[PDB]
């Protein structure tokens, strides 16, 4: 068992993760009837998706897999918590790690950590604000819900796309594989709110490779390569963005 | 997967949070310490 | 001709750049009499490498391929220029494009610039020491010496290793492929110098991938896949780092 | 492939050195503004 997987993640580092995942994307966002509602029933049927929660629950109303994918649920169901002094969570899933980041070093899983620079690519600048702070880390699997939400009031700064590799993001890699959100592709995302600054970064996983954010759209695929930064006003400016607790900020999908 | 980062001393999340615990948008997750 | 370049950047595209660079750096790692010297054999045969140029020139005297690829020049073969006003070529090769650097703008081929901040992974701080300067791109052909010197006194004082792709890197590529240097693999290496900061970056190549400095060693392999930086003191301190106009500092390796 | 980035107006190219020029070691690249 425990060289067992140490075959199954021999079998991570093998594959064209990158191939793989962009012959998915061209998949699930081709216009299939029957095909997509067969291969929508199978995924309801085999992670356990919950439809009863979605906005719309029968598995033919949906167009393409993607579209399935990014399902908006039922507002109905999702509260986002009154208490203003209370931050609420991000995404659907559950939880990584979570704790106070300890002088830079973040906790991945146990017996890893990664360095607050190297998951912001080196931008020592915002690493330098985040020191001694607190973090959490959600992992979403298949069943959940796709989009990404705000904690909190924020005004949008800076953003960063970063490029990397696409490994699986479920904890079978979290375990073994050394930095995995400070390698993999990654979208950073820089609020300023009423308890100081806050980043909310947004990870791919291995055919889950596209990241959209709700005020830029699609931002990965096209896979550039490079680092792309941008840079916003000091809110209720000409050019401000800002957005509330709960609002959709972003979205993960196929591709 | 998200990462979320906060301020040093502005923010205190959930006690009764750890590893593995069910992540639903709505719910809490830190309290502001003013 | 067409077919050729067709297919020239056709392979490139699809292959597994990663897997084939670690072979030839496993291969041109390992001692093995006759073939290491009849490959450095046959590799002078077919690209007319200059073996007199050499400190060895005995095939035979070169335990693996790679001892070869970083073997050391006839000290006598290149005089450095002495004016303390000038700056000294960096290494044997050719020069891709030169010129000035118009607002973070850096030519790359006819039809074809890239930009600073792209360079620099985002470093914005390094980039304004560079905004509206100059710049040199100088091509290393397999059949040059592979090593790199000072083109002048310098204090080193940061160091930014980038993770990316593995290209071709020859012009064919440079004419074709977008933001070449941003994308793949490089080391950063930013000084200062009494003619202001001066920096010099070394990009690897699709089985020419391995990196190494005098002062650090085989920084790559292992491609670890993060952004590293490290800093250095500011010259006349205990611990502090400098060196010579045409100055062995680095060279480039197969892995 | 290596590149060198320097300040704006702290030095000047040498004016015969084109692209495809051939470049070796211990030759002169620049020059000083001052």
């Amino acid at each position: 068992d425990p060289m067992l997987n140490s075959f199954k993640l021999s079998l991570q580092y093998i594959l064209p993760k990158l191939w793989l995942t962009r012959l998915a994307g061209w998949g699930a966002s081709k216009r299939a009837g029957w095909l997509t509602k067969l291969v929508i029933d199978l995924f309801v049927k085999y992670y356990k998706v919950d439809m009863k929660e979605a906005q719309k629950p029968d598995t033919a109303s949906y167009r393409t897999f993607n579209e399935f994918f990014v399902r908006p649920l039922r507002d109905e169901v999702r509260p986002i918590d009154t208490d203003p002094n209370v931050l609420v969570m991000p995404a659907d899933g559950v939880i990584s790690q979570l704790g106070k980041i300890e002088e830079d070093k973040i906790l991945q899983a146990k017996g890893h950590n990664y360095s607050l620079e190297a998951l912001l690519a080196g931008n020592y600048l915002m690493a330098d604000l985040f020191r001694n702070g607190t973090f959490v880390t959600t992992y979403l699997s298949p069943r959940d819900y796709h989009r990404v939400h705000m904690p909190c009031n924020g005004i949008l700064r800076e953003m960063i796309y970063v490029p990397g590799d696409l490994f699986s993001v479920n904890h079978l890699t979290a375990q073994n594989v050394p930095n995995l959100f400070a390698r993999n592709e990654r979208v950073i995302c820089l609020f300023d709110t009423e308890f100081g600054p806050m980043a909310q970064i947004l990870v791919g996983a291995t055919i889950v490779g596209s990241i959209e954010t709700v005020w830029a759209g699609t931002i990965t695929p096209p896979r550039e390569g490079i680092i792309k930064r941008w840079t916003w006003p000091a809110g209720e400016n000409d050019g401000s963005v800002a957005l509330l607790k709960g609002q959709e900020m972003g979205r993960f999908k196929l591709g | 997967t998200v990462i979320n980062l906060f301020a040093p001393g502005k923010v205190n999340l959930v006690e009764q949070l750890e590893s593995l615990s069910v992540t639903k948008i709505g719910q809490p997750l830190a309290v502001s310490t003013e």
